[PDB]
């Protein structure tokens, strides 16, 4: 879930990562690629956003 | 590295991992340990 300002995004990993990593309970990793955000929108405050 | 099963695995809980075709042909050790009844999570270098 991505909170950037005035604007809002979300990435899902059914269509954001391609491999599906293995079911142990141990550990489950899930590696998207690369998710583009809409930084313009961010409040820069300060001149930090 | 699955859990162990000594049906498919052996007696022994004994195990390696061995790399092969970077520099030489010969098979070198990369790591060792045991087999566990969970799943081993083992993460290496591999260098090229």
């Amino acid at each position: 879930i991505v909170k950037a300002g005035g604007k809002e995004q979300t990435f899902t990993a059914d269509k954001d990562v391609s491999i599906q990593p293995s079911p142990s309970f141990d550990e489950m990793n899930y590696q998207f690629n690369a998710l583009e955000i809409d930084g313009s929108g961010l409040n820069f405050i300060n001149n930090s956003a | 590295i699955p859990p162990y099963n000594l049906s498919t695995h052996g007696d022994e809980r004994w195990f390696k991992l061995y790399i092969k075709h970077v520099v030489d042909n010969n098979s070198h050790i990369i790591y060792s340990g045991q087999l566990t009844d969970t799943n081993i999570n083992i993460t290496l270098f591999i260098p090229l």
